[PDB]
């Protein structure tokens, strides 16, 4: 059927900016925090699996909370995202997924797919170290991890169809 | 209460003197009642304090609109540039245009408002028919109907 996926991130780490890679193919350097939230849909088979999916960008923002949160309720699949280059984006992954709970409200909060992304991998100058953040993933619900750059396209596609899988191994 | 379609910096320029606002631009259903919605970025960004919140300058150019006002949408999409469109009312108050954004953000409004409208409305021509794809820069015009 039809198969929400919504990003959650702290500002700037680049969750429009992987939507449009994904859906857009394109990629734009400019500066602008989301406020609203968006979404686009994108068809794709996955292990044969003929299915749509719906995109769900949000504001990263602390302050544009109210504007995101309404809209956790019935996604299937979250995408927890944060920057290599940028630590404080990594250390608040924990309170992302929290909020994500609260907010939600899902029966099986340990059960549910997230799918976790350190983007901007393109950068060479990093924070967050690849082993500490397969490290975090297996601690905290063992979930698939994968180093994304919306600017060079490294492992975008390959994320959002894990996303995918990882929603149709649920509905088991 | 359901949102069919959000845009982050859809443009309108109150005046041609006075340069254009952002705003987000939203698509909305209670029941089967569509509403269009637009709100400029200053206040929905929570930077006009308590206080002036409740009277400030910017809420006079905030636009709700009941889809059933609307008869005709009049788009406009030039290349290498974002798409506009004028929303006909049946009252035939002037509306200032929305400008989208560089992409195809106009198509994607337009074809979320047709998935909204069904199954008791539509959008004639419809979006998937030939003369659906406008004529040719490139105009629009839609009407929504209800069968
Ligand atoms: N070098 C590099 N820059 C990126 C990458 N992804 C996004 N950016 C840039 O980082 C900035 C943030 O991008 P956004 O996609 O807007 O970040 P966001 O998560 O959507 O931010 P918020 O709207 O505030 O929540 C922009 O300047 C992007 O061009 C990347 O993979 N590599
Ligand atoms: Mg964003």
């Amino acid at each position: 059927s039809l198969f929400k996926i919504i990003l959650l991130g702290d500002g700037g780490v680049g969750k429009s900016s992987l939507m449009n890679r994904y859906v857009t193919n394109k990629f734009d350097s400019q500066l602008f925090h989301t406020i609203g939230v968006e979404f686009l849909n994108k068809d794709l088979e996955v292990d044969g699996h003929f299915v749509t999916m719906q995109i769900w960008d949000t504001a990263g923002l602390e302050r544009f909370r109210s504007l995101r949160t309404p809209f956790y309720r019935g996604s299937d699949c979250c995408l927890l995202t944060f920057s290599v280059d940028d630590s404080q984006s990594f250390q608040n992954l924990s309170n992302w997924k929290k909020e994500f709970i609260y907010y939600a409200d899902v029966k099986e909060p340990e059960s549910f797919p997230f799918v976790i992304l350190g983007n901007k991998t393109d950068i060479k100058e990093r924070q967050v170290s690849t082993e500490e953040a397969q490290a975090w993933c297996k601690d905290n619900g063992d979930y698939p991890y994968f180093e994304t750059s919306a600017k060079d396209s490294t492992n975008v596609a390959a994320a959002f169809e894990e996303a995918v899988r990882r929603i149709l191994a649920t509905e088991d | 209460a359901t949102l069919l379609y959000g845009k982050n910096n859809v443009l309108v320029q109150p005046r041609d003197d006075m340069e254009a606002v952002p705003g987000y631009l939203s698509l909305h259903q209670t029941a089967d009642v569509m509403t269009l919605k637009w709100t400029p970025n200053q206040l929905m960004n929570g930077s006009v304090g308590d206080l002036d919140y409740e009277k400030s300058v910017y809420w006079d150019y905030a636009v709700t609109i009941r889809l059933e006002e609307i008869v005709y949408l009049h788009c406009h999409q030039q290349v290498d540039s974002g798409g506009t469109v004028v929303l006909v009312s049946q009252d035939g108050i002037q509306r200032p245009p929305f400008r989208f954004p560089k992409g195809g953000h106009l198509l994607q409004f337009l074809s979320c408002l047709e998935n909204g409208l069904l199954p008791h409305g539509q959008l004639d021509p419809p979006l998937w028919s030939q003369r659906g794809k406008g004529k040719v820069a490139t105009d629009y015009v839609f009407r929504i109907i209800y069968p």
